[PDB]
């Protein structure tokens, strides 16, 4: 009613399929290798299963100041992460 | 002053239930017509 | 007879692709070990 | 237009969720957050 | 022993819920308002007020 | 209406209601003065959150 | 003839209140359970809820206030055991075993399955569709979860809520410690019926009173704009549902009112069936999801989440509940 | 105790009876509509 | 010269009742807070 | 016509989408706001800040991943991304709670583009606007809990993280610290969230089960017209049935859903009060004559009593995990337990 | 008093029950 | 002096107003193109 | 918070005063319609 | 009828009521203040200021009253513990007993306003109907609301 | 403030409100006025609060 | 029990004031006519 073609006319399209059996699988790629890569660990600094201690700590790498907070974090992952 | 706990809450009963009443009566008496 | 690129195709693909890239990405992340 | 049945693209797109679904609650019990 | 418990409860108790739909919609069709109140023929509007 | 003293003299300062400057008149100039006033609200919101560090500013009982 | 008679009043739709015969038995047992429960929250003795004489104050005369009294539940040493009054060979053993309770919750249990029942009866005396009593099976049915179903699950009456407020929290926060039903995908369903009934109710109050069409003026209520028993609709349903598809898009709107209200009535409905047969299958100790120590790193060192620090505060609610009645490590029930 | 348990039994037998013959009184005809 | 802004002032029965209920449950919520 | 008003006109127009001038403000703020949920539910942890794993890449499912406050040093910092704690790093961003922030604060004004927007359609439409006056309770409930809350207390620390196991350990820590349940607003607000799902529910069923036949189909939904003028459902039948069975009912349609606006709404918004109370700490833990009694009489017990010793168990029992920057080292001999458990 | 007073407000509540159920504006069809 | 946090601030708002300005003149570049027919 | 809800219920109280008795009984459905007018609530859109 | 949530909608076409109703309002606030005062000032301890200062003994608007100077009391002590000090007449008592007097002076100018609510002044003197130059009225409370920050 | 509170009152006294305003804001319109200064009225408020 | 003293009169005067207030507008507006 609003001007535009309605969503059963377009999914049900061949063109539609034609872009779409293309474009769906490659995004649905690129997320499985954006995390099958390493990429998400370093993009948004994840720890790895292997990275949360270093390997005879227990402590948790709590940051305890504000404005060096950034070296904190850059000083618990210097320890062997 | 060791004064009665309840003589506050009578005084104030006995200001307000007649004054109300009173109110009540007045107010209405003022919309009839 | 219907334009193709509108307001509405904007909506649903900024809903729609970050979506699949997300669905692909946890697909992965349901294989990794420890 | 239609020339793909809208009930075969439901039914196509229903067990890709399915699917997706069955692979999270799988990797609910391998991997990652396992406690295995 | 917890399986078999809390399964069929919730089956009991869907089906006590199944039984009073059925119940209730039995009645009104046999007495014939299941699908409503008949607009010329309203009840309530042929009975005295409670007030 | 009753006419007094303080109300002949303050009747011009209550004589051009509904009075208005044609079109946009001064809009512009007075979202120019509200944006001005966002970034001095954000400059002192952000120096009371000690987000802005100024120096000699030392945000603290001293 | 006089049975014909009494049958003519009983299920007479020109009394102010009907009656029906689920009204001849919801009547004496709901006066029973209102006159006991008035009279043991006012003036009740302390109640050994635990079984290990250790007696609680619920009673307004014994200390308690509006908030914190209560009528405690029967004793543990009962357990499920029936205990009237004619079962005790005092009263004052029956105050002090918590035999109130039990009358108390069985007769408006009674009472409240008549309600339903009630409901069905003077719908099919007026005419009119059956299903009200069904809306109103679901919180009748999370009555008989918490003050029935649970207790037989946990094998004592004594785990039944309380009828009281701060005995209502107690229920609760004991609730989480034993069985994590934040956890549990049947209260987070029955949450999402009754956020989304509020929701829903104002939505749908918010529209109507958005569309009404008017009929008055500024001084008076808008209100006044409609008669009791007017044939016309006192609200543009056109003019909501055009609005609310400006707001959301055009096709998550309601334009049939019947499907509408449909959905307002099977929302909350089904989303408090669900909690309440959560409540059910915990009493029969199918818990929530229990996440404790399952993210582990690669060495094996737990790394703790969001469930781990709710095992902690369950950890202690569970160490501290009931704090002398426990001997052996494990509350089995 | 004993004259309370009696008591209490006839007065529960006595409304229940009212139920079960209540609704074995041509209880479906009691509609508006059929009869 | 009368002030012709005047309005007259209607409660009816209903919100007197809804009102009432509304004090009652009210001071029966908070009394205990009251007392303390 | 102008620059504006040609950009109002287009604002306006009829799409699938209504955009408007609210939608300016609106769409990015909360397209923002929900994206950076996902973003963090998805790959970002909670390890330096809480010491929590909180994503699906760490392995967390969709019950216990949460984007989680900032730590309890950085107080209560916008934590923008160029602001001096982060310095323009992404990564460090997310890994000091930055995410947080930025949803927080999206969602804010996306909350605020949202009522603009219900205002904005409201005028378009031509009706009155109590939607978006409606809507202002959860506003309240959003500005109340996520904002003023941690506000008043030490940081964004405390403030609820997005996550539906981290609201889980929020409604326990408000038990365990506050005794929120004995506050009588949040008594307001739970009277009023259950008596909004009993109207709708009851409502919804009064007028299914009250319908004029208008149709010959068993299915009566088909029945109904949208432009029809007569009411669809017997107001005079539901207020007798309902004076019979509960003894009041309702007479006046507008009057019932007023009421329908009123009751979750005002129950929200007393629930807000309630919880800036709570974040000046300012509880109601405690009745004194209850304590003063107790504290002399070893024998009285109450379910508020049991209820305070079940939160000292909470608060001993999970302060030092729940709050790590405290340090807290509890030995098991000072932790409260009763016998045996 | 404090319990006179919760149980004045308690009847009192009763009582409004009853003037609102059997004393109500009687709902008149217009 | 122009402190680090002074030059973050600024940052932040040449970067509000770089977003403001391009999303208000692509809407307006919008409008301009796809009129309204009265 | 109260002064939130005060100036919200003010304004509109003042943007919506021509409807706070109640909106328009001769509202046209082409006005709330989906297609009639190109600008929603713009009679001179006609489309 | 109107309602009673909507009782002071009467005022809305009337300047001179709405004047006398905010005249009422504030000789109601100033004589809140006045009486709170005066309740502290009955109730106050000020012989300890080191262990027991006014924020241990629940004072409220004294310690407005003392950040813009009032530290004195007519009785001969001062909340910062010296002795000797005369206030004058704006001690706390003072500022008290003026705005008790402000009160009854607001109230009195509330009651002229409500009687005498047809002036020549509130309406327009093109049409005769009552009206508010709202605009001119803000720019003349601006000024004098600058007038007073800066002298402050 | 204060100083930019006079010039900005001597404005408001000398320059009339634009007609887009006017319209706009309702300024005709006492209850507007009441809007605008509850909202400036909780934002001090919320400020007094915070210091 | 030790309760506050005030407590009577604070519940006593919140029932009284608003049920006061609201039955001399209902009593006023049933002798309009
Ligand atoms: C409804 C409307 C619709 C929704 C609209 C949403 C818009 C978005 C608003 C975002 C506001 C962020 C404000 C951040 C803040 O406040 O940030 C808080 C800061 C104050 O900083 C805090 O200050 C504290 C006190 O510090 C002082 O005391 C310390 C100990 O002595 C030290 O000496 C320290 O140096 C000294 O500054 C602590 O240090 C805290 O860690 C620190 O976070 O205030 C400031 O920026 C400014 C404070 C002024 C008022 C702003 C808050 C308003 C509400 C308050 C509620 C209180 C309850
Ligand atoms: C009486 C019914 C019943 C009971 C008690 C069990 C019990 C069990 N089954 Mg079983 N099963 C059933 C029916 C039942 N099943 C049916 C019908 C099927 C066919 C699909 C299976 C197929 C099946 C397999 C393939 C496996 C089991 C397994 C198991 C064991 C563990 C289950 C588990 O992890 O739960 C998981 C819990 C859930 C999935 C929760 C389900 C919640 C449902 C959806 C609620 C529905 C509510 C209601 C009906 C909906 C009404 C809506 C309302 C609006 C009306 C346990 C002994 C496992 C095992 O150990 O085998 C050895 C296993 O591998 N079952
Ligand atoms: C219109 C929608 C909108 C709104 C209201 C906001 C609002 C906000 N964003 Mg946001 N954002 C948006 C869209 C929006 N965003 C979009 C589309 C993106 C993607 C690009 C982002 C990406 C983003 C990030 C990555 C971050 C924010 C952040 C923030 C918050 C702080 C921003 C700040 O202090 O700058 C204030 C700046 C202004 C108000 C602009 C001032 C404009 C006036 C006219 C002055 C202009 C002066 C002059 C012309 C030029 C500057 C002079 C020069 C000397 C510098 C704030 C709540 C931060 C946050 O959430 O922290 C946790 C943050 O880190 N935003
Ligand atoms: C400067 C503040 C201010 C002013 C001048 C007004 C003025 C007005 N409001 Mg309003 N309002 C305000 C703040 C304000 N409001 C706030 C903060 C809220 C949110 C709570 C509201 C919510 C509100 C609603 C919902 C409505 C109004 C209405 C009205 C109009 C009629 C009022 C009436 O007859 O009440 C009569 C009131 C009574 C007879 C009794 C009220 C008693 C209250 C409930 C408790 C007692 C309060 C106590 C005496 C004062 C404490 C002081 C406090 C500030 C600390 C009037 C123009 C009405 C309207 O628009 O009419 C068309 C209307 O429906 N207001
Ligand atoms: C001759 C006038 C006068 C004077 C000298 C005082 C003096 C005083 N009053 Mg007072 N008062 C007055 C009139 C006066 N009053 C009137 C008329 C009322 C009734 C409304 C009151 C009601 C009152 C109360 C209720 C209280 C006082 C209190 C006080 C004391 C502390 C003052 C304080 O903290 O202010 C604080 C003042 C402000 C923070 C002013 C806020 C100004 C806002 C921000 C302006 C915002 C709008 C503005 C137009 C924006 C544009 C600005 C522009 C320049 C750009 C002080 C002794 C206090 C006390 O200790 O009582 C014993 C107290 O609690 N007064
Ligand atoms: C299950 C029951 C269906 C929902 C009803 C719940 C509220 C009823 C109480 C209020 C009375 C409300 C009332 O009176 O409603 C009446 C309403 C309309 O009545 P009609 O007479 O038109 O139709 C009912 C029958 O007579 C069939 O014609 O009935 C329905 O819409 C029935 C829905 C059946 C649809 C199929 C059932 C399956 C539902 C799917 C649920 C999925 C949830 C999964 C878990 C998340
Ligand atoms: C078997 C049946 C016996 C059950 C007894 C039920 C009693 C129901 C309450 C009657 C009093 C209601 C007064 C109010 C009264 O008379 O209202 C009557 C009123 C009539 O509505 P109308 O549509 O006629 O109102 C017209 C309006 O325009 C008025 O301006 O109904 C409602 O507003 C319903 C919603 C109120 C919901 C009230 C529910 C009460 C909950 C119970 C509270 C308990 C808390 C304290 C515990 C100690
Ligand atoms: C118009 C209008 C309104 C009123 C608006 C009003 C009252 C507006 C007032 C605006 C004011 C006072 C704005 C002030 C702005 C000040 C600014 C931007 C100052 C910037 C200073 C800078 C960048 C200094 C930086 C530096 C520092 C700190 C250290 C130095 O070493 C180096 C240097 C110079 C770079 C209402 C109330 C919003 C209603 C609607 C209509
Ligand atoms: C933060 C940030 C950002 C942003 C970004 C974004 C905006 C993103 C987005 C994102 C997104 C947007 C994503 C999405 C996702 C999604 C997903 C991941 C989904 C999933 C799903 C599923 C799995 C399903 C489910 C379901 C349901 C829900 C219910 C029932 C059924 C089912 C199962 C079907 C920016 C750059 C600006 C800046 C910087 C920062
Ligand atoms: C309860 C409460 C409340 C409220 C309160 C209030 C609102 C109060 C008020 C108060 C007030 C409002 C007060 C007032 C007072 C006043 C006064 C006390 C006055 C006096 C005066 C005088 C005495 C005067 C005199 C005179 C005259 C008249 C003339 C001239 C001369 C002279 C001066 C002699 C609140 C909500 C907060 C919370 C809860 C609680
Ligand atoms: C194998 C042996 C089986 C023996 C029976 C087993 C138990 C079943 C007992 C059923 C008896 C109930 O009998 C029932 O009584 C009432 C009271 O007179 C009869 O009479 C009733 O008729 C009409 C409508 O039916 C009512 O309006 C009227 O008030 C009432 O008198 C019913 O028509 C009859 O059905
Ligand atoms: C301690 C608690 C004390 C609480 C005090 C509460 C005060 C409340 C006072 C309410 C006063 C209402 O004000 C009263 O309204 C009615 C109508 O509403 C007015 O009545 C006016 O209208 C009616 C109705 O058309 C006419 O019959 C009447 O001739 C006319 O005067 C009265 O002139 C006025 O006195
Ligand atoms: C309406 C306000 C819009 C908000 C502004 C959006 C800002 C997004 C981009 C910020 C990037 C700047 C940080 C990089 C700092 C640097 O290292 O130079
Ligand atoms: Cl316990
Ligand atoms: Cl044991
Ligand atoms: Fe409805």
């Amino acid at each position: 009613t609003t001007g535009e073609r309605p969503f059963s006319d377009i999914i049900t399209s061949v063109r539609y399929w034609v872009i779409h059996s293309i474009t769906i699988p490659a995004l649905f790629i690129a997320g499985w290798l954006f995390v099958s890569t390493g990429l998400a660990y370093d993009v948004f600094g994840t720890p790895r299963p292997d990275s949360y201690y270093a390997q005879e700590q227990r402590s948790i790498p709590l940051v305890t100041d504000r404005f060096e907070a950034k070296q904190q974090v850059e000083t618990f992952l210097e320890q062997l992460k | 002053m060791e004064v009665n706990q309840l003589g506050l809450i009578a005084t104030a009963l006995f200001v307000l239930v007649p004054s109300v009443f009173l109110i009540i009566l007045y107010v209405q008496t003022e919309s009839q017509q | 007879s219907y334009p193709i690129f509108t307001v509405r195709w904007v909506a649903v693909h900024t809903l729609a692709v970050p979506t699949i890239f997300f669905l692909g990405a946890i697909a992965a992340m349901q294989f990794i070990q420890r | 237009g239609g020339r793909i049945p809208l009930w075969i693209v439901a039914t196509v797109a229903g067990m890709g969720v399915i699917v997706i679904v069955g692979l999270f609650f799988y990797g609910a019990y391998a991997g990652l957050g396992s406690s295995l | 022993r917890s399986w078999l418990a809390t399964s069929h409860f919730v089956l009991a108790f869907f089906f006590l819920v199944g039984h009073l739909w059925h119940a209730g919609r039995a009645r009104a069709a046999a007495a014939g308002f299941e699908k409503g109140i008949d607009r010329e023929s309203e009840p309530v509007l042929s009975m005295p007020s409670l007030d | 209406a009753r006419r007094t003293w303080l109300g002949d003299i303050l009747r011009p300062l209550n004589s051009e209601y509904g009075k208005v400057a044609p079109g946009w008149g001064t809009t512009p100039l007075m979202a120019v003065f509200m944006g001005l006033f966002l970034v001095f609200l954000l400059i002192i919101l952000e120096i009371y959150n000690s987000t802005l560090i100024l120096d000699g500013v030392n945000v603290s009982w001293k | 003839n006089l049975w014909e008679r009494f049958c003519n009043w009983v299920t007479s739709t020109d009394n102010r209140l009907y009656v029906g015969w689920f009204g001849v038995i919801m009547i004496p047992t709901l006066l029973a359970a209102t006159i006991c429960f008035v009279i043991a929250f006012i003036a009740a003795p302390p109640v050994d809820i635990d079984g290990i004489r250790e007696p609680v104050s619920g009673s307004l005369l014994y200390g308690n206030n509006i908030i914190t009294g209560a009528v405690v539940p029967s004793s543990n040493a009962i357990g499920l055991h029936f205990y009237p009054i004619w079962e005790a060979a005092s009263l004052d053993e029956w105050l002090y075993n918590g035999g109130p309770y039990q009358l108390i919750i069985f007769h408006f249990l009674l009472g409240a399955s008549c309600y339903m029942g009630r409901q069905w009866e003077l719908s099919y005396r007026l005419g009119m569709r059956p299903w009200i009593c069904v809306a109103y099976s679901a919180p009748l049915a999370s009555a008989f979860a918490v003050f029935l179903i649970y207790p037989i699950g946990q094998g004592s009456f004594s785990d039944g809520m309380p009828l009281g407020i701060s005995g209502t929290f107690n229920f609760m926060i004991v609730f989480q410690a034993e069985h994590n039903i934040l956890m549990h995908p049947f209260h987070q369903l029955g949450v999402a019926g009754v956020f989304g009934g509020a929701l829903f109710c104002a939505m749908h109050g918010s529209l109507v009173t958005s569309s009404l069409i008017r009929e008055t003026t500024e001084t008076e209520s808008a209100n006044y704009g409609y008669k009791f028993g007017q044939e016309e609709e006192t609200y543009n349903i056109v003019a909501a549902h055009g609005y609310f598809g400006r707001l959301i898009f055009q096709y998550a709107s309601f334009n049939n009112s019947r499907s509408l209200h449909f959905f307002l009535a099977a929302w909350p409905v089904v989303g408090v069936w669900f909690t309440a047969l959560g409540i059910s299958t915990m009493a029969f100790n199918l818990n929530g999801f229990n996440f404790n120590h399952s993210v582990i790193d690669a060495k094996g060192n737990v790394i703790n989440t969001w469930a781990d620090i709710i095992n902690r505060a369950n950890l202690g609610m569970e160490v501290m509940h009931e704090r002398n009645a426990h001997n052996f490590p494990l509350d089995l029930a | 105790m004993e004259t309370l348990k009696i008591t209490v039994y006839i007065v529960v037998t006595f409304f229940v009876l009212l139920f079960v013959f209540g609704f074995l009184s041509g209880d479906p005809a009691r509609n508006p509509k059929r009869k | 010269e009368p002030n012709p802004n005047r309005q007259p002032v209607e409660l009816n029965r209903t919100s007197l009742y809804l009102g009432l209920l509304l004090i009652l449950v009210l001071a029966l919520l908070f009394s205990s807070y009251f007392f303390n | 016509r102008g620059w504006f008003d040609i950009l109002d006109d287009w604002l306006k127009r009829d799409r699938f989408v209504f955009v408007g001038w609210s939608g300016i403000l609106l769409f990015p703020c909360a397209y923002l706001a929900l994206g950076g949920w996902l973003t963090g539910t998805t790959f970002v942890t909670s390890w330096y800040t809480h010491g929590l794993a909180s994503s699906y890449l760490e392995g967390c499912n969709f019950l216990t991943v949460a984007v989680s406050t900032p730590a309890n040093s950085m107080g209560h910092s916008l934590l923008l991304l160029w602001g001096p704690e982060a310095q323009g790093d992404f990564t460090r961003w997310c890994q000091l709670g930055g995410l947080w922030t930025f949803i927080a604060l999206h969602g804010a004004f996306g909350l605020i583009g949202f009522m603009l927007r219900q205002f904005e359609i409201a005028r378009l439409v031509g009706v009155r606007p109590y939607n978006a006056i409606a809507f202002s309770a959860p506003i309240a409930v959003f500005v109340s809990v996520f904002l003023i809350y941690p506000l008043g207390q030490s940081s964004w620390f405390f403030a609820p993280s997005f996550g539906v196991a981290a609201i889980f350990r929020f409604l326990l820590f408000f038990q365990g610290f506050h005794n929120w349940t004995l506050n009588p607003f949040h008594m307001m607000g739970v009277a009023g969230v259950l008596g909004g799902a009993l109207l709708c529910a009851i409502h919804g069923a009064t007028v299914e089960n009250t319908l004029f036949q208008d149709g010959e189909g068993a299915s009566t939904f088909r029945a109904f017209n949208p432009t029809q003028a007569e009411e669809t459902y017997s107001m005079v039948t539901a207020n007798r049935f309902w004076s019979q069975i509960f003894g009041i009912a309702f007479s006046n349609k507008r009057w019932l859903h007023f009421f329908m606006l009123f009751v979750p709404v005002t129950g929200l918004w007393m629930s807000a009060i309630g919880v800036v109370g709570l974040a000046l700490n300012l509880r109601s833990y405690d009745f004194i004559s209850q304590e003063i009694r107790a504290a002399e009489d070893p024998e009285f017990e109450t379910f508020y009593t049991k209820n305070l010793l079940l939160n000292e168990g909470i608060r001993a029992w999970m302060a030092p995990q729940d709050q790590p920057h405290e340090n807290f080292v509890f030995p098991e001999e000072v932790l409260p337990r009763g016998n045996a458990l | 008093m404090e319990t006179i007073t919760y149980v004045f407000i308690f009847a009192c509540i009763i009582a409004l029950f009853f003037f609102a159920i059997f004393f109500r504006e009687p709902p008149r069809i217009t | 002096t122009i402190t680090p946090s002074l030059k973050g601030f600024f940052i932040g708002l040449l970067s509000g107003a770089v977003v403001l300005g391009l999303t208000f003149a692509v809407l307006i570049a919008i409008s301009q193109i796809d009129k309204v027919q009265r | 918070l109260l002064f939130f809800f005060g100036h919200i219920w003010h304004g509109a109280r003042t943007l919506f005063r021509d409807v706070f008795s109640g909106i328009d009984p001769e509202l046209s459905p082409e006005q709330v319609e989906w297609g009639f007018y190109q600008k929603v609530g713009d009679v001179t859109t006609r489309r | 009828g109107l309602p009673w949530y909507r009782v002071h909608t009467v005022l809305i076409n009337d300047p001179g009521r709405l004047i006398a109703a905010h005249l009422m309002h504030t000789a109601l606030v100033a004589g809140w203040a006045g009486s709170m005062a005066l309740y502290e000032l009955a109730t106050f301890d000020p012989s300890d200021p080191v262990l027991n200062p006014m924020w241990r003994q629940g004072m409220f608007v004294l310690p407005f009253m003392a950040r813009l100077g009032v530290t004195g009391s007519w009785s001969g002590w001062s909340i910062t513990g010296e002795t000797g000090i005369d206030p004058g007449f704006w001690s706390f008592e003072g500022v008290a007993l003026a705005h008790i007097v402000l009160s009854g002076l607001l109230f009195l100018a509330a009651c002229w306003h409500w009687v005498y609510w047809d002036l020549e002044l509130f309406r327009d003197p093109r049409t005769g109907e009552p009206a508010l130059d709202l605009p001119k009225m803000f720019g003349i409370h601006l000024f004098l609301a600058g007038l007073l920050c800066f002298g402050f | 403030a204060g100083i930019v509170g006079i010039i900005a009152g001597l404005f408001h006294i000398l320059v009339r409100p634009p007609q887009r305003l006017y319209k706009a804001l309702r300024m005709g319109n006492i209850e507007t006025v009441l809007s605008s200064s509850i909202a400036a009225v909780f934002f001090a408020a919320f400020v007094v609060a915070g210091t």
